[PDB]
């Protein structure tokens, strides 16, 4: 209960500074840096030896000194109070509230790092989640468990998408067989380097929906410090992970531009000068990034979950870049927005060849939806890719001499984007979603749907584009 | 309308005064115990 | 004991002082939890120390303490139907100890010690036992694991065990120079484990994919490596790899990757039949799960553990598959911990020894004679996950100087949901000269003949793609027009295959050679009838391309069947035109 | 629709803590006022053995001028030296022999670093 105080700050460089006797400062451990007016900011402990402790401050390091400066010790591990009352309140990034109410009383303090979960201990994704979005719900389905990020660009609506699927998730107990009451989504929403705008938008959504009172905001502002962006995420999941598995709770958490994020990891590994990886990004961004997707999932005899929806702009839209790629490495497929359906005036712009969902078997057919969705789903890529292809030899050899199959090839890619794509701020059912699919395929021959068996093709085929 | 605003901010006012008035009947209790505890 | 304390706590590092006389590569424990390191550089009185577990929490001053032996497993029955950490610690066991989540510490035997066996001897008093020998015998699943002598022991039996039901803790047998040989013994992960002689591979490793089976084999004891940009499908494949491949034992290393995947493994196998034994699928798998946040320098540790494993059962003569989910992450393992010892980097970070490293790892694969003078082999594929699907990155570069096949997955292919997305214009197999011998009596006398007609018309088409890209398709003669739509007939009804398909998700050599048989005679005949006149678009209209367009979802058992059917409709419908 | 529940929700929230202000202000009243009541050595010398206990290089003791006719006797015998200082009340500091480290062990700051522990007991307590 009583408080350590260090003095001995031998040099301060950047974001880190040294203490010279601190043997007693675990690894890890989280201080206080005191100046000499009094103001105190925080830091971790990153590197801890016999000559010194070496410090990573939170916020800049203008005003310190090395006379009047003093370091204590918080706590050994980094923590953070969590209560069911979190819900309906709003925090700053580190944790503490902005939404000018009392602090919360903690029924327990949870380390914000969080334990790898046992895969002994997991159990499967298997549970549909319903987005509203005939793109996702059919093509790249989402179940509760999964982690299906937004590969965004600089202009685009992910937002607009994300704030969508917030609004719209629902999980359709009616086609499972369990025939209970659905429980609604908690959200937690975790922003890093957002700007007024987007959280303005945000805001205004959720106060919409009336959903602000079942959500935990933790908001890092782009005027907000640099490096408090490595807390927000893992605060946000050790409040989603305690809802979740321990309240029985199902939890949809959103990580607004993770660019932000590992631009923050790349200064701070630049500042350390540890060994960078393919654009300066540090070595081990993959292993940094993975303890924060991989703390979702659904555990054996646990009721509640964790989704994740993180949002990532691509840099200069291309795929190949670090944080998109190492994402696409940890991540349950990825929902990649289209540019060029965007300039089109499509919403949600969502394209479906470079986007996939890797869990979506595991959560559709029989006893899940209804039995063709994964083969009509089959059959829809396969024809989007033939009329892509059809379309590139248009732009080289004139639509005057295609062959008619191709000729319908083309038709259907063109309805697709117009009628499947495009749905605006539509809330689709499954069946909906499956209806309008069917009258897409049923532009094509009947002998050219060779992913779908002969019994679907008897049953739903021949359905015109009539839906209204 | 205004007319179910009006009637929950009478329930608010009449929950926080009985949050009040129920934290009164032990204020002292706890008290003690954050005094037990912080003292050695 | 070589005792010391904590000096320096650097991530995954520790530093230690007061360790003159621990030796390199030895284990140590750090800390006052206990937790697993490796030593890996000595300098004066200090050792640098790289932990197997998280270093949240420790305080410099904690004892450091050294065991003197390296990092070893245990190899003995139990390992079977289980699913491990890196370093070998049974995670049911961790779980019932430590619930849902995995906290560090846990010390737990790698084999149960109360565990009964049917133990059955082989040898007698006064027999001279030498390193690798089959000291008896006890079931384990429906495989008969043989206990075997250490490869570095020798001497003469003084007294064997009767048949009884035994702990792995019991002697079973005793040497003259008192010895003890239990059913169980300890094997240093980095030391590979002698064999009498090595062969030449001569036999395929079947995998239940026609393209790998069919255009780039691995041969029995060969090693493959399958690199692929995310969402290319390396998972799909290697756990299909793992269901229908016909080896005895799989080994599937999880190093670095979703621990999802290792919960699809133990939920769903269980539930599938060997396809030879005819038991449930998971008795015949081990697991090394050491997924992408588990603690980084246990990577390492898992690809050894891994590898040593399947050489134990090697030993013993079964033939086993080993599967490392990446090699990448076990590389960027390297480098973090060759960024704390300081050292120079070689391209992209990687220390300049990762090819060395490699290099033994892929080694350790081979058909063998063992010690024991039995046959066995071990069978290496190797994912790599290079950043941005870049083939000139060093992992994957100092695989292929390595592998005998290389199975290039393509994002293109992905894209259009083509799978296996298997690029076989850049793909290899330097195991199919050897195996024709075997394809000659055990698929058919012309089997190679006609895989080298197919990958010939499948040549042709990638020549005749690049022109009728820009110049459209009606461009091209008649001819071409034919070897364009085979082609795509090979690539939709051939080369794709369905995972998640009931009958698709398994093709025997049989059915592969069957489907190809189709194939290349509509093309002879399609070539007669453009010679004769016929429009392309009567042929390409024919009812028998929806016959050989489901065939790859027939069953097994009766597909030669709708084969001789099929094989007459053909002709049937080649005639009809005139 | 749910917004009433927002103002119900809020003023209850507000409540607690305003509730939770008025304990907080009677602890620290009844802390502040030990030095008249007559533990107020024994306490003292309490925090000084557990100070001392913090640092083991402890090479001298803090408090002041009032405290020290208590916390002499164990200063000579621990072998640490004694100073006056008006700094914190209620409570004793060790400071280390290189004067770079340092131990305090104020009542009013172990109350702040005590509070979100015993918040939790607190509120089972009073509801």
């Amino acid at each position: 209960l009583l408080k350590k105080e260090y003095t001995g700050i031998t040099y301060i460089s950047g974001p880190l500074l040294f203490v010279e006797n601190a043997k007693d400062l675990a690894y890890g451990a989280i201080v206080d840096i005191k100046d000499g007016t009094g103001r105190v900011r925080g830091g971790q402990v990153i590197e801890v030896s016999e000559e010194y402790a070496v410090i990573q401050v939170f916020e800049e390091t203008t005003g310190l000194d090395l006379a009047t400066t003093s370091v204590s010790l918080v706590e050994d591990v980094a923590r953070l109070g969590v209560s069911k009352e979190m819900l309906g309140r709003r925090f700053n990034g580190i944790g503490k509230p902005i939404d000018g109410l009392p602090p919360i009383t903690p029924e327990k303090r949870l380390p914000i790092t969080g334990l790898p979960l046992n895969p002994v201990a997991r159990r499967k994704p298997e549970q549909f989640i319903q987005t509203g979005i005939s793109t996702i719900d059919v093509m790249n389905t989402l179940v509760r468990g999964q982690k299906l990020p937004i590969f965004s660009g600089s202009g685009l609506p992910a937002n607009e998408i994300a704030a969508q699927i917030a609004r719209q998730a629902t999980v359709r107990p009616d086609l499972s067989g369990e025939g209970e009451k659905e429980e609604p989504f908690a959200v937690v929403f975790a922003a890093m380097g957002i700007t007024q705008r987007e959280l303005s938008y945000f805001i205004q959504e959720f106060e919409r929906t009336g959903a602000l009172s079942r959500s935990v905001l933790f908001l890092n502002k782009a005027d907000d410090p640099t490096i408090e962006r490595i807390l927000t995420p893992r605060m946000a999941l050790t409040v989603a992970e305690y809802l979740a598995f321990e309240h029985d709770y199902h939890v949809l958490v959103i990580l607004t531009d993770m660019t932000n994020y590992c631009e923050a990891l790349r200064e701070i590994g630049a500042a350390r000068e540890e060994i960078p990886g393919r654009r300066g990004y540090p070595g081990y961004m993959y292993t940094d990034l993975a303890t924060i997707y991989e703390r979702a999932g659904v555990v054996e005899g646990k009721k509640g979950s964790v989704t994740q929806i993180p949002i990532l702009s691509m840099p200069d839209d291309d795929r190949t870049h670090p944080i998109p790629d190492l994402t696409g490495y940890i991540t349950e497929g990825q929902i990649q927005l289209s540019r060029e359906l965007h300039r089109k005036g499509i919403y949600p712009p969502i394209d479906p060849l470079p986007s996939l969902s890797r869990l979506m078997n595991n959560g559709v057919g029989k006893g899940k939806t209804r039995e063709d969705h994964k083969q009509v789903s089959d059959q829809l890529y396969s024809a989007y890719a033939n009329g892509v292809d059809i379309r590139k030899l248009v732009a080289i050899i004139g639509e005057d001499a295609l062959t008619e199959n191709d000729r319908r090839y083309l038709q259907f890619a063109d309805a697709f984007e117009r009628f499947f794509i495009n749905q605006g701020q539509q809330n689709r059912s499954i069946e909906e979603s499956l209806q309008i699919a069917w009258a897409l395929l049923s532009m094509l021959p009947q002998g050219e749907l060779k992913r779908i068996s002969k019994d679907h093709i008897g049953k739903y085929y021949g359905q015109k584009l009539e839906e209204i | 309308t205004e007319a179910l605003l009006a009637r929950y901010r009478e329930r608010a006012e009449a929950e926080a005064k009985a949050v009040r008035e129920k934290a009164m009947a032990r204020l002292d209790e706890a008290v003690a115990l954050v005094l037990k505890e912080v003292l050695p | 004991m070589i005792q010391g304390v904590i000096q320096k706590i650097a991530g995954p590092a520790v530093i230690a002082k007061g360790m003159l006389g621990a030796r390199m590569y030895d284990i140590c424990k750090v800390g006052e939890e206990g937790l697993v390191g490796e030593i890996i550089r000595l300098d004066g009185d200090t050792a640098f120390v790289q932990v197997y577990e998280d270093t949240s929490g420790l305080k410099v001053g904690e004892p450091v303490v050294s065991t003197g032996l390296p990092l070893a497993v245990e190899l003995g029955p139990g390992m079977l139907n289980g699913i491990y950490d890196g370093i070998q610690r049974p995670l049911e066991r961790i779980r019932e100890k430590t619930g849902i989540y995995i906290t560090r510490g846990v010390v737990v035997h790698a084999l149960d010690r109360e565990k009964k066996w049917a133990w059955t001897p082989m040898v007698k008093p006064g027999d001279e036992v030498r390193g690798g020998m089959v000291l008896g015998t006890v079931p384990e699943f429906g495989f008969t694991h043989k206990i075997l002598v250490p490869p570095d022991v020798r001497g003469r039996v003084k007294e064997v065990k009767p048949a009884g039901e035994y702990t792995v803790e019991e002697p079973v047998v005793v040497l003259e120079d008192g010895t003890e040989l239990k059913m169980y013994h300890t094997w240093p992960v980095r030391r590979a484990r002698p064999v009498q002689r090595k062969l030449d591979p001569n036999t395929p490793f079947l995998t239940g994919m026609r393209i790998l089976d069919v255009l780039f084999p691995v041969a029995m004891g060969g090693t493959a490596a399958i690199p692929g940009p995310f969402g290319a499908g390396k998972s799909v494949t290697q756990q299909s790899l793992a269901k229908w491949s016909n080896a005895d034992v799989v080994v599937y290393v999880g190093c670095g990757e979703r621990g999802n995947e290792m919960t699809d493994v133990l939920v769903e196998f269980p539930e599938l039949t060997d396809p030879k034994t005819g038991g449930p699928l998971m008795h015949r798998t081990v697991l090394i799960a050491n997924t992408s946040n588990m603690p980084v320098a246990a990577r390492e540790a898992s690809i050894y553990v891994g590898v040593t494993i399947a050489e134990y059962f090697r030993d013993q003569g079964f033939s086993v598959a080993l599967m490392a989910d990446s090699t990448s992450r076990w590389a960027e393992a390297l480098r973090e911990i060759s960024s704390r010892l300081e050292e120079m980097p070689a391209e992209e970070g990687y220390p300049p020894y990762l090819a060395a490293r490699l290099a033994a790892f892929y080694e350790r694969a081979g058909k063998v004679i063992t010690l024991g003078g039995e046959e066995g082999a071990v069978t290496i594929v190797g994912a790599v996950s290079p950043p941005g699907g870049d083939m000139s990155e060093p992992v994957t570069q100092s695989t292929l100087r390595i592998v005998g096949a290389f199975w290039r997955l393509d994002a293109s292919l992905a894209f259009r949901r083509h799978f296996p997305a298997i690029n076989w214009n850049g793909s290899y197999s330097l195991f199919t000269s050897a195996l024709d011998p075997w394809y000659r009596e055990n698929v058919a006398e012309d089997y190679p003949e006609l895989r080298d007609a197919i990958s010939e018309l499948l040549q042709r088409e990638a020549g005749l793609q690049e022109i009728v890209q820009l110049v459209g398709p009606d461009a091209l003669q008649d001819a071409e027009r034919l070897v364009i739509e085979v082609g795509r007939i090979i690539r939709e009804d051939f080369l794709q295959q369905n995972a998640y398909h009931e009958v698709d998700a398994y093709c025997s050599m049989k059915k592969a050679y069957g489907i190809m048989k189709m194939i290349l005679a509509f093309y002879k005949e399609a070539e007669a009838a453009i010679k004769r006149g016929v429009s392309i678009d009567e042929i390409l209209q024919l009812p028998v391309l929806e016959r050989i367009g489901r065939a790859r979802y027939v069953s097994e058992e009766e597909f030669p069947a709708y084969f001789e059917e099929a094989m007459k409709e053909i002709q049937g419908a080649f005639k009809a035109l005139a | 629709e749910s917004a009433g529940e927002l103002l119900v929700a809020t003023a209850r929230t507000q409540a607690r803590g305003e509730v939770l202000e008025e304990v907080r202000r009677r602890v620290r009243e009844a802390l502040e006022a030990l030095p008249q009541k007559p533990e107020w050595p024994e306490v003292v010398r309490k925090l000084a053995l557990e100070a001392l206990e913090a640092l083991p290089g402890a090479k001298a003791l803090v408090a002041n001028p009032e405290d020290l006719p208590h916390l002499e006797a164990l200063a000579r015998e621990r072998g640490v030296e004694l100073q006056a200082e008006p700094a914190l009340r209620l409570g004793v500091r060790a400071v280390g022999a290189e004067g770079k480290t340092q131990v305090e062990n104020s009542l009013l700051a172990r109350l702040d670093r005590a509070w979100d522990a015993l918040s939790s007991k607190v509120a089972q307590a009073l509801w």
